[PDB]
């Protein structure tokens, strides 16, 4: 996520996803690349980058039930 | 009968289709022959003349060099500033140039094969008048802000929640008059040299001095106009100082004339307040979430080409979507072409719809409801 | 902005190159396919089938999509 601080900052690596948000839509449309992403924590994950028309579909994975460990093992 | 020499006239025409391509290729060897003899000159920048024969001009890099010129070469254009080049081996003026212009700004120049007008833009007709309010009315029609007694302002910059539509807007205002135009993304101008970051801008702003009349567009204006740290770090002050000089090159000691900037974020807490003042942004434009009738009118925009079956009810959709935007409603009509593909179906109905409403719902649980204001 | 080669004396273009790639961008692209099949993974057929239909199937089958009017995700 971003933030606003007048002490110190950490800035390099918000211009980088920056120019990754402004790959997605954007300016100029692409419509022949896909985007896979995975990540284990959503809650500290910056807004922009969840909005429907960067990611549109969101998956999530369960722990496995009684069923699905039996057929793991 | 006469046919004597009807074979060997045959030969002779045969013999002569040969030489004409014999003499393109003669042609051809003689061009790359003639081409390989010539050399390049080197490039550099006039300061001024000491006496009629005697100039002193500076290379593209360091070092200076007391020249002469070329007797047949006029010296009436030789103004101090000019571009010349100067042979290789004695260094003597032999030509002048015109201005440079950047392979970057040449390429920011012109770049959208994009053809969206305002009819595919729908819910916020009030602030698009706004904005033409600035960038149509006084390039065509200034005599009567001088009748009045006041002066139109330069820029504005547009805010609100992700996904309102800002850069549609912007696609829209650049692709639907008839003016010079410059489009680029704040963070493709820096790189790790020295000097090149604050020099990108002054060449983009010099350019746009040249042909008097253009626009500006730069996106994402928090990659570098964000406010100025104390005690920071080294290898961040140069952003800052890229940052002063745009604020010196905008409303500094030179006017402007005939140029206008435009200017988009998401989120303008984190602008430094300096370039937030009244005379270098005038103009502060709201995009905030659209309403019930805005919402109906986005659905209308987009549910449009799909084929369509049945009856539809767009009441319901619009009471059950509440706080989306436009990217939300162009969801829930890709949702609803999903669920119609499953099933293997080639029509929709609103059942589709009602269903993906209620689908895309339950995704925003996860996603932040801040929202921030310029201050 | 294109890229040529230069007589290293006489100073005039001889051939024109490609466009050059950074070395880490090439070092990224996968060269050896995985071996794994979707026969060995239990308890995620909603997932896989949210998935593929989101990948895979806008390449194979984009005669379905504008068929009906619906761009894919
Ligand atoms: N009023 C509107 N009418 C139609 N479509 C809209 C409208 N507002 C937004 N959209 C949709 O938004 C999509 C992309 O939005 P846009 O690129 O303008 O985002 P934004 O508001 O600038 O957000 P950000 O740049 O912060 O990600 C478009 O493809 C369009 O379908
Ligand atoms: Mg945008």
């Amino acid at each position: 996520k971003r933030f606003d601080s007048e002490k110190a900052g950490d800035r390099e690596v918000q211009r980088t996803m920056l120019e990754l948000l402004n790959q997605l839509d954007g300016f100029q449309p692409n419509t022949q690349v896909k985007v896979i992403a995975a990540t284990n924590r959503v809650d500290i994950l910056d807004p922009a980058l969840l909005r429907s028309g960067r990611l549109d579909r969101k998956i999530e994975f369960p722990m496995p039930n009684e069923e699905a460990r039996a057929r793991i093992m | 009968k006469l046919l004597e020499h009807k074979e060997i006239d045959g030969r002779l025409k045969e013999l002569r289709e040969q030489l004409k391509e014999l003499t393109k290729q003669y042609e051809k060897s003689e061009n790359d022959l003639k081409a390989l003899q010539s050399v390049g000159q080197i490039v550099g920048e006039v300061l001024k003349q000491l006496t009629e024969e005697k100039f002193i001009v500076k290379a593209t890099n360091g070092p200076r060099y007391v020249v002469g010129c070329r007797r047949q070469l006029d010296k009436s254009k030789l103004k101090p500033g000019t571009r010349v080049a100067l042979d290789m081996t004695t260094l003597t003026i032999m030509r002048y140039l015109p201005r440079e212009v950047d392979p970057l700004v040449y390429n920011m120049s012109h770049e959208d094969p994009g053809n969206v007008s305002y009819s595919e833009i729908g819910g916020l007709s009030e602030q698009i008048r706004e904005l033409r309010e600035v960038i149509e009315l006084p390039l065509t029609n200034p005599e009567l802000f001088q009748r009045v007694g006041i002066i139109p302002p330069k820029g504005c910059l547009l805010y609100g929640p992700p996904g309102t539509g800002k850069t549609l807007l912007a696609r829209a205002v650049a692709s639907q008059l008839d003016c010079n135009f410059l489009k680029v993304v704040s963070s493709s101008i820096v790189d790790k040299y020295i000097g090149e970051s604050a020099r990108l801008i002054r060449e983009m702003f010099n350019y746009a001095r040249d042909h008097q009349p253009c626009i500006i567009f730069m996106d994402e204006i928090d990659a570098i106009g964000g406010r100025r740290f104390s005690e920071g770090t080294s290898a961040d002050r140069e952003i800052q100082r890229t940052l002063m000089e745009l604020l010196n090159q905008m409303d500094g000691f030179d006017t402007l004339h005939r140029v206008k900037m435009i200017m988009a974020t998401n989120r303008p807490d984190t602008l430094d307040p300096a370039l937030l003042r009244p005379g270098r942004l005038d103009r502060k434009i709201h995009i905030d979430l659209p309403n019930e009738q805005a919402r109906l009118d986005i659905l209308k925009i987009h549910a449009g080409p799909i084929t369509k079956h049945g009856e539809i009810d767009y009441e319901a959709i619009v009471k059950l979507s509440d706080g989306f935007n436009g990217a939300d409603l162009r969801n829930v009509c890709t949702e609803a072409g999903m669920f119609a593909i499953r099933a293997d179906h080639d029509f929709v109905v609103q059942e589709d719809f009602m269903k993906a409403v209620r689908k895309v719902a339950d995704s925003k649980k996860l996603e932040s409801k801040l929202d921030y204001k310029p201050v | 902005g294109d890229l040529v080669g230069v007589n290293k004396d006489s100073y005039l273009i001889l051939e024109t190159l490609p466009t050059e790639y950074d070395s880490r961008v090439k070092a990224m692209e996968v060269d050896e396919r995985p071996t794994e099949q979707y026969s060995d993974i239990g308890g995620l057929d909603k997932q896989i089938q949210e998935l593929v239909e989101a990948i895979v199937l806008p390449m194979n089958h984009k005669e379905k999509f504008e068929n009906l009017g619906i761009q894919p995700p």
